[PDB]
RNA sequence: UAGCUAGUAGGUGGGGUAACGGCUCACCUAGGCGACGAUCCCUAGCUGGUCUGAGAGGAUGACCAGCCACACUGGAACUGAGACACGGUCCAGACUCCUACGGGAGGCAGCAGUGGGGAAUAUUGCACAAUGGGCGCAAGCCUGAUGCAGCCAUGCCGCGUG
RNA sequence: CCCGCAGAAGAAGCACCGGCUAACUCCGUGCCAGCAGCCGCGGUAAUACGGAGGGUGCAAGCGUUAAUCGGAAUUACUGGG
RNA sequence: CGGCCGCAAGGUUAAAACUCAAAUGAAUUGACGGGGGCCCGCACAAGCGGUGGAGCAUGUGGUUUAAUUCGAUGCAACGCG
RNA sequence: AGGAGGUAAAAAUGUAAAAAA
């Protein structure tokens, strides 16, 4: 509407926001994975998810989500981080790829073996 | 750790002795017994209150495709 | 980000370059730029195009081609048709190597490769047969341009596992 | 490129099966442990969790994350209030 | 936050980080109102006689025990099964 | 039938004793 208002002030395109603020266009990043803990989600559900803070290689203390059940981390043992949210933890933006550089894929896991670092029993 | 306490205001030296004796007892006891730990606590009304939402919500979320 | 600029705006004359020009001095005029967005700050090589989209637009500029710019950092020239120069020279600095301590040497953002950073990205391969260039009367000589292979499912396309 | 031998030998996975969206049952755990792109699932019968078997999709690829556009006529000049 | 205006109180201009999957409008049906109107019931008013006071009977809670069987536990459990 | 004044009062929350770690 009002072309003259448009020729003075152009149609400003709203800035599209990203949801993985690690770094622009960085798929995965390595993380030291310091101080691991376990707390509880919000109102609708209730559990004790294994979650940790992650000191990144660019000095970013991001908060991630330790997946699965059988972990192998504590204060050290550098791993890998992938994006994604779980909505239950009020304030998480990062996931963790099990079967990482310093975290093994959990055993006694037969189905859903693409992720969670599950090796297919060749025998 | 070579503690040095100065007992000054009192013309009598022996009055300053007990003034230093008072400064001895309070200094060490305040550093002796610390805080009481072992917090936190487990939720109480979650067993009910949280489930209260689940009893009224599920009756509404049954869409039945449109 | 509201004013910006003082060889700065123009004039005259001399100097100057292959070439007109404050490109440079002497003197005169007091101007010129500015909301149609100047100075100032952040970001960025640009384009034919690429991806998507009904179209218009939106994002982008790896690969191929055109153009600009850079060569450890800054500056400055010289030879010459042309650079003010990747693999030439002079100076200063930073960082390494050689040393008889006097004094010198060097530049992979060329092809491979090493460390390193990183989520990640390949052999210290073979040969100038073809094509292109350079030089030469020609024959020829050199070329990690180029031509192929090694490695990778990275994508596309295709057959197979009857 | 062509020719001969050729024992089927030497060659099939991964995701998903609550709705969104093609695809189902049982056992184990009992809001604990976990799954999840969106709403959400689970209080001892869970088609949504873990596993088993059956099903579907795509295929030497398969899913996740990331980035762009589309859907977004939710920056609308075409094309909004 | 910075600029500007302001004696000051402040005003004007005008973000982002982070965060939820909503917030919101109008109308509809109920429900509710220490909102209004109409109407009914021992609701009250008008009285009669009790409970709660004492004893006893009987049921429950609690407590206790080797057990004090289970269940019922506002009105609508408690001389109940 | 219009009308005109007129006549009205205090009282909260829903783990609500049931926990500690």
């Amino acid at each position: 509407a009002t072309v003259n208002q448009l020729v003075r002030k152009p149609r400003a395109r709203k800035v599209a926001k990203s949801n993985v603020p690690a770094l622009e266009a960085c798929p995965q990043k390595r993380g030291v994975c310091t101080r691991v803990y376990t707390t509880t989600p919000k109102k609708p559900n209730s559990a004790l998810r294994k979650v940790c803070r992650v000191r990144l290689t660019n000095g970013f203390e991001v908060t991630s989500y330790i997946g699965g059940e059988g972990h192998n981390l504590q204060e050290h043992s550098v791993i890998l981080i992938r994006g994604g949210r779980v909505k239950d933890l009020p304030g998480v933006r990062y996931h963790t790829v099990r079967g990482a550089l310093d975290c093994s894929g959990v055993k006694d896991r037969k189905q859903a073996r693409s992720k969670y670092g599950v090796k297919r029993p060749k025998a | 750790g070579v503690i040095v306490i100065k007992a000054q205001e009192y013309r009598s030296q022996e009055l300053n002795r007990e003034a230093a004796l008072a400064r001895l007892v309070a200094m060490i006891k305040e550093l002796t017994t610390e805080k009481k730990a072992r917090r936190p606590t487990r939720p109480t009304r979650a067993s009910k209150e949280r489930r209260l939402a689940s009893k009224a919500q599920k009756s509404s979320v049954k869409a039945m495709r449109g």
